RNA sequence: CGGAGAGGGAACCCACU
DNA sequence: CTAGTACCTAGCTTAAGCCTCAATAAAGCTTG
C-alpha cells in the first residue's frame, strides 16, 4: 500500500464480469481490495491427467517422439502452462475440446 | 537605545497588541489597581480593552532589534491600530 | 505536441527537491532575426540543433569480402570510375532523412575521416544516382574491429546537431509572454508572432552559443543547469517563473510575497538549497531545529560528537522546551 | 510537500528592523516581500500610464 | 562490441548463466540441436542474427561437465572440488529449475524444450513478433482462496511436525530402546 | 572550417572585451563593439594555419583610474592547457610589472594547471575561462540581473547602516558564472540590482565565499 | 481442501528413516510411513 | 479508611474526513 | 507415577563510501 504506483490500483479491462467496478474502499487501499462480481465464480483446480490421456490419442505427438523439423508449423499444446506436444491440426481439436 | 535613536515602526503592531492586551487583563485579573475609571464592567479583557483604548495602560514595550540592541516603547507612546 | 511538461504535484516535487534529472528539460530557444521571421531558416537554426546520429540516415548496414577493390563484386559504375583491405563495409542511406537534414556525402565522410583519422577511406557514391552508397575500408581483430567500429559508429557520430538534445519542436506561440513583445514608435507594444522552438533535451550552453540564435531570452527550465550556467541570482529568477508557472496553470493566484521568500530562502547561500533533508540540515541552523525533519538519531549523535551548540534562537527549538518562541 | 516547506522556513520572520531574517539572523530578504507590505492588505490594479 | 547477450538468472544461482552453457550443462553438445530448441524454423535469419551474439559468448564450453562446473562455481554453495560443482549443479537443474514440466531421471528433453520456448518468447518480444504481456491483466492472476491458502499454511505445519516426530524418534533411538508414536507425534502443532 | 572559427574567435574576443568594460579596464567603444567585417580585415579570416592565430592576438588592457595595474587575456593554441604551457604566461607575468591576467582555454584545463593557479594565486591572481563558455555574454541574459561591484567603504557603509556583521548576508560563490565573470574574492559583496513586480526595484548584497 | 489436497500433502511426504549414531561397540533403522486420511465431524 | 478515579503495552485489521 | 508448580532460558532519490583510469613529476637510462 501508500505507493506512488498508480497502476495496479486502476481498474483493467479484463474486470468486466469479474469484479464489480463500482465496489472499492476509498481509503489507502483504492483498486487493491476488490470485491467479487454476482456471477463470477473461481475455479477450483482438478488433475489434468485425464485431459492428458484424451489429447495423447488423436493426432498429437509428445515432444520426445518428434524432431523440431515440423515442429514449427504445427501448433505447441500447453496443459497447465507446461509443454505437452505438439499438433498439426489445431482446428477440430478445439471444436473437439 | 537612547530616545534620540528610535528606527521602529511607532505603530502597534498586532502581536504587541494582542500580548499586551492579555498581559494587562491578566493583572486586572489578579486585582491590580486599574488606570481608567470602570463604568460596572467586570470583565478584566474589556478593562483592559478599555485601559488602551484610554492609553492608559501602565507597562512598555522592549522591542529587541535583530543586532541585540532594543528599544523601549512606552504603550501611551505609540500609535494603536484599532 | 511536447505538452508531457509534467506539471502540477510532479513539478513541484522537481523544483522543491532540486533534481539533476527532471523528467522533461525543455528549452524554450528563441530567434534572433530574419530566421525568426521565416519558417526555412528556422528549419535551418532547428536542424543544427537536433541531434542527429547516423542510424537516422541510415536505411541498412552491410560488409562483404570484396578480394579486390577494383573487382566490385557489387554492381557500381561509380567504384569502376572512382578507383588497402579486402574486408569492406557498406552502408545504404536514405533519401528522406538526408534531404531533411541537409546533409553530404562529402560532409559525412569529412566527419568520418576526422573522427577516425586516416585508419580507413571512405568511398562515396555521388548525389546523382538513385541509392546512396559510401563503402569503408581499412588502412594498412582483423573483421570484428571493423564489426565494432561500425556499431561504434552507428551508436554515436554525430552527423548535425548536439548532443543531449534528441527532438526539438518548431511553432509560432499563441499566448503574448511567450510572443516577442517590442515597442513601436507610438509607444505601443504591438505583440509580435515569431518563430520559436522547444527542446526535450538541455545543454543551455551549447545552445545561446550558436549563430542566429538569440543568447538574452532562452531559458532551459533546468534550474541545475541555470545554476551552472547563468548564476545564482539568474536561478532565482527562473526558479520563481517556473515555480509561479505551475501554481497561475491552474488559473489560482499565489502572492509574489511567498514566492519570492521560498526562491530567496532556497537560495540565500549561493547555492542551490534543495528543501530536502540534504539541503535544510546542512546549513548551520541548530541541531535541536534540524532534529525536527527527516532525522533526529544522526543529527544528535553529530551535534554529541563535535559539540555543536543550540543558541536556542529558532522557534522549534524553543518549542521542546516550553518556551516563548521568538 | 507541506511538511518539508515548512521546516525549511518555520523560523524566517520580519523581524524589528522591518528587514526577514531566518532563526541565525542570516538576513533572507531587506524587506518583506522586497517591499516590506503585508500581504493581505494589498490589492489588484492597473497602472495607467503603462501602454 | 557484440551487443545483445542472452542471460538466464537461475534459482541457487548468483550471478546470470548464459543459456547456451545452461543448455551444454543440460546436456546438448552440439549447437545445431541447442538452436533447434530455440528457434523452430531455420530459413529465418533475423532470429539466426540476434542469436549469435549469445551463442559467440560461450564457444569455449564444449561438453555437459565443464557447464556444469561453470554453473557450479556461479552456485550459492561452491564446491571445492570439481565433482562437487557438477553434482550441486546437476541438482539444481534436476529440481530446482522448471519443476512443473517435470521432476524425474530424465526430463532433460522436456525440460530443454521449454526453456527453449522461454527463448524463443524472449526473442519474440525482441523483435516486436509479439507484444509484451501485462501484469495487470487479470488472465495472468490466479487467486488464492480458502483451499489452496490452508493448503500452504498446513503443508509447513504438517513438515513441522513431522521434522519432530523425527527428533523424538532420535532421542529415543539413540539409547535403542524403544519408542512410541503416540507420544511422538505433538498433536498441538497442527491445530 | 574557417569561418566557423573566424566567428567564434571574434564573439569570444568580443566577450571578452566586454568582461574587461564591466571589470573596468579601460576599453575604446571601437573594440568594444566592432563588427565581424573589422575583425575579419585586422587578424586574417584563416585560423587554420593562417595569419589570425592566437598568441599575438592577445588582449592587453589597463584600469580607467591608474594605468599601473593591467590585465592580460591569453587564449593559448592548446586545447587542453598544462603546467609547461602556462609556466610561459607565468615568465610574462613576472617580466612584466603585471599582476593578472586571465586565461581562455580551448577545452578543459589540466588539475596541475589548476592546482598552480591557487597555489601562486596570491602573488598572482590569474583565473581561467573556457572556449565554450565566452561565446555569451551572460550579463546580457534576461534572467541575470545588474551586479555591481561594492567597494570596502561603501561596504563598511552598508554593514554600519544596517547594524549587521558580515556574514549575516546573503552569499554567493566564488565559482558560479557572474562572480567568475567580474573576477573578485572571496569576502566582497556585489550590490545586485534587479526590478520588482511587487514595489519597483529591489536591491540585496551577496558575498562571495 | 480437506477432500483431497490434505489427502495429498499427507500422503506425498516423504518416509523417515532414522538410524543410531552410526555405532555402539567396536545400525538399522525404519520407515514409519503413513496414508489414508480420515477427517471426522466437529465434536466437544 | 484519607472521596481510593491514572484503567498495561505492542501488533494487525476495518472504517471515518 | 503423575501432576502441580517453581526455577532457567513498491519504488524513487541523493549523498556517500568504494572501484578503476588518465596526466604527471620524480628516477634513472641515453646518447649528444
Amino acid at each position: 500500500r501508500d505507493g506512488k504506483l498508480a497502476k495496479p490500483r486502476q481498474l483493467h479491462n479484463t474486470l468486466w464480469g469479474m469484479v464489480c467496478p463500482a465496489e472499492t474502499p476509498e481509503g489507502h487501499a483504492v483498486g487493491l481490495v476488490k470485491n467479487l462480481a454476482l456471477m463470477a465464480y473461481i475455479s477450483v483446480g482438478s488433475q489434468p491427467s485425464p485431459i492428458l490421456e484424451f489429447l495423447e490419442e488423436w493426432s498429437m505427438e509428445n515432444l520426445e517422439e518428434i524432431s523440431p523439423a515440423a515442429i514449427a508449423d504445427a501448433t505447441k499444446i500447453f496443459v497447465n502452462g507446461c509443454w505437452v506436444g505438439i499438433h498439426k491440426d489445431p482446428e477440430q481439436l478445439m471444436n473437439t475440446l | 537605545q537612547a530616545n534620540q535613536k528610535r528606527i521602529t515602526t511607532p505603530y502597534m503592531t498586532k502581536y504587541e497588541r494582542a500580548r499586551v492586551l492579555g498581559t494587562r487583563a491578566l493583572q486586572i485579573a489578579m486585582c491590580a489597581p486599574v488606570m481608567v475609571e470602570l463604568e460596572g464592567e467586570t470583565d478584566p479583557l474589556l478593562i483592559a480593552m478599555k485601559e488602551l483604548k484610554a492609553r492608559k495602560i501602565p507597562i512598555i514595550i522592549r522591542r529587541y532589534l535583530p543586532d541585540g540592541s532594543y528599544e523601549d516603547w512606552g504603550v501611551d507612546e505609540l500609535i494603536i491600530s484599532d | 505536441s511536447a505538452k508531457n511538461v509534467t506539471l502540477g504535484v510532479p513539478r513541484l516535487k522537481e523544483l522543491i527537491n532540486i533534481s539533476k534529472k527532471p523528467k522533461t528539460p525543455s528549452l524554450t530557444v528563441f530567434l534572433l532575426g530574419q530566421s525568426a521571421r521565416d519558417a526555412e531558416r528556422a528549419k535551418d537554426i532547428l536542424c543544427r540543433l537536433e541531434h542527429t546520429t547516423l542510424r537516422k540516415v541510415t536505411a541498412n548496414t552491410a560488409i562483404y569480402y570484396d578480394p579486390n577493390p577494383q573487382s566490385t563484386v557489387v554492381a557500381e559504375d561509380q567504384e569502376w570510375v572512382n578507383v588497402i583491405s579486402p574486408w569492406l563495409l557498406r552502408v545504404e542511406l536514405d533519401r528522406k532523412h538526408m534531404t531533411d537534414r541537409k546533409l553530404t556525402m562529402e560532409q559525412i565522410a569529412e566527419k568520418i575521416n576526422a573522427g577516425f583519422g586516416d585508419d580507413l577511406n571512405c568511398i562515396f557514391n555521388d548525389d546523382n544516382a538513385e541509392k546512396l552508397v559510401l563503402r569503408i575500408r581499412i588502412m594498412n581483430d582483423d573483421d570484428v574491429f571493423l564489426r565494432c567500429i561500425e556499431s561504434n559508429m552507428l551508436t554515436d557520430m554525430t552527423l548535425q546537431g548536439i548532443e543531449q538534445i534528441s527532438k526539438v519542436y518548431m511553432h509560432l506561440p499563441q499566448t503574448d509572454n511567450k510572443k516577442k513583445i517590442i515597442i513601436t514608435e507610438d509607444g505601443e507594444f504591438k505583440a509580435l508572432q515569431e518563430w520559436i522552438l522547444e527542446t526535450d533535451g538541455v545543454s543551455l550552453m551549447r545552445v545561446l552559443s550558436e549563430k542566429d540564435v538569440d543568447p538574452v531570452r532562452t531559458t532551459s527550465n533546468d534550474i541545475v543547469e541555470i545554476f551552472t550556467v547563468l548564476g545564482i541570482e539568474a536561478v532565482r529568477k527562473a526558479l520563481e517563473r517556473e515555480l509561479y508557472h505551475v501554481i497561475s496553470f491552474d488559473g489560482s493566484y499565489v502572492n509574489y510575497r511567498h514566492l519570492a521568500l521560498l526562491c530567496d530562502t532556497m537560495t540565500c547561500r549561493g547555492h542551490l538549497m534543495a528543501i530536502t533533508r540534504h539541503g535544510v540540515n546542512r546549513q548551520d541552523t541548530g541541531p535541536l531545529m534540524k532534529c525536527s525533519f527527516e532525522e533526529t538519531v544522526d543529527v544528535l549523535m553529530e551535534a554529541a560528537a563535535h559539540g555543536e551548540s543550540d543558541p536556542m534562537k529558532g522557534v522549534s527549538e524553543n518549542i521542546m522546551l516550553g518556551q516563548l518562541a521568538p | 510537500i507541506q511538511r518539508r516547506l515548512i521546516k525549511s522556513m518555520e523560523s524566517v520572520m520580519v523581524k524589528y528592523d522591518a528587514t526577514v531574517r531566518n532563526s541565525i539572523n542570516q538576513v533572507v530578504q531587506l524587506r518583506y516581500g522586497e517591499d516590506g507590505l503585508a500581504g493581505e492588505s494589498v490589492e489588484f490594479q492597473n497602472l495607467a500610464t503603462l501602454k | 562490441a557484440i551487443g545483445q547477450r542472452i542471460v538466464a538468472t537461475l534459482p541457487y544461482i548468483k550471478q546470470e548463466v548464459p543459456i547456451i552453457i545452461v543448455f551444454r550443462a543440460l546436456g546438448f553438445v552440439s549447437d545445431r540441436d541447442i538452436l533447434e530448441h530455440i528457434i523452430y524454423d531455420f530459413e529465418d535469419p533475423e532470429m539466426m542474427e540476434m542469436v549469435k551474439p549469445s551463442l559467440d559468448e560461450a564457444f569455449v564450453i564444449q561438453e555437459q561437465n565443464v557447464a556444469l562446473n561453470f554453473i557450479g562455481s556461479r552456485g550459492a554453495k561452491p564446491g571445492v572440488t570439481k565433482e562437487k560443482r557438477i553434482k550441486y549443479a546437476k541438482e539444481v537443474l534436476q529440481k530446482e529449475m522448471l519443476p512443473h514440466v517435470g521432476v524425474s531421471d530424465f526430463c532433460e528433453t522436456k525440460k530443454a524444450y521449454f526453456l527453449g520456448y522461454m527463448v524463443h518468447r524472449l526473442l519474440l518480444a525482441a523483435l516486436g513478433r509479439r507484444e509484451l504481456d501485462d501484469r495487470d491483466h487479470y488472465g495472468n492472476k490466479r487467486l488464492d482462496l480458502a483451499g489452496p491458502l490452508l493448503a500452504f499454511l498446513f503443508r509447513g505445519m504438517f513438515k513441522n511436525l513431522l521434522k519432530e516426530v523425527r527428533i523424538y524418534a532420535q532421542k529415543f533411538i539413540d539409547r535403542g530402546k524403544d519408542f512410541n508414536l503416540e507420544l511422538a507425534i505433538k498433536t498441538r502443532i497442527i491445530s | 572550417d574557417d569561418e566557423e572559427e573566424t566567428y567564434r574567435l571574434w564573439k569570444i574576443r568580443k566577450t571578452i572585451m566586454q568582461l574587461c568594460h564591466d571589470r573596468g579596464y579601460l576599453v575604446t567603444q571601437d573594440e568594444l563593439d566592432q563588427t565581424l567585417e573589422e575583425f575579419k580585415a585586422q587578424f586574417g579570416d584563416k585560423p587554420s594555419e593562417g595569419r589570425p592565430r592566437r598568441t599575438d592576438l592577445t588582449v592587453l588592457v589597463a584600469h580607467n583610474d591608474d594605468p599601473t595595474d593591467q590585465m592580460f587575456v591569453f587564449f593559448p593554441e592548446e586545447p587542453k592547457v598544462g603546467i609547461k604551457t602556462i609556466k610561459v604566461y607565468c615568465q610574462r607575468m613576472q617580466e612584466e610589472n603585471i599582476t593578472r591576467a586571465l586565461i581562455v582555454v580551448q577545452q578543459g584545463m589540466t588539475p596541475s594547471a589548476k592546482q598552480s593557479l591557487v597555489d601562486m594565486a596570491p602573488k598572482y591572481i590569474l583565473e581561467q575561462f573556457l572556449q565554450q563558455e565566452l561565446l555569451i555574454n551572460i550579463t546580457e541574459h534576461e534572467l541575470v540581473p545588474e551586479h555591481v561591484v561594492m567597494t570596502k567603504e561603501e561596504v563598511t557603509e552598508l554593514l554600519a547602516r544596517y547594524k549587521l556583521r558580515e556574514n549575516q548576508l546573503p552569499r554567493i560563490q566564488a565559482g558560479d558564472p557572474v562572480a567568475r565573470y567580474f573576477g573578485i574574492k572571496r569576502g566582497q559583496v556585489v550590490k545586485i540590482i534587479r526590478p520588482s513586480e511587487t514595489a519597483g526595484r529591489y536591491i540585496t548584497y551577496r558575498l562571495v565565499q | 481442501f480437506i477432500q483431497m489436497s490434505v489427502q495429498r500433502i499427507v500422503e506425498d511426504a516423504p518416509p523417515i528413516d532414522l538410524q543410531a549414531e552410526a555405532q555402539h561397540a567396536s545400525p538399522p533403522r525404519y520407515l514409519l510411513k503413513f496414508e489414508q486420511i480420515y477427517l471426522s465431524k466437529p465434536t466437544h
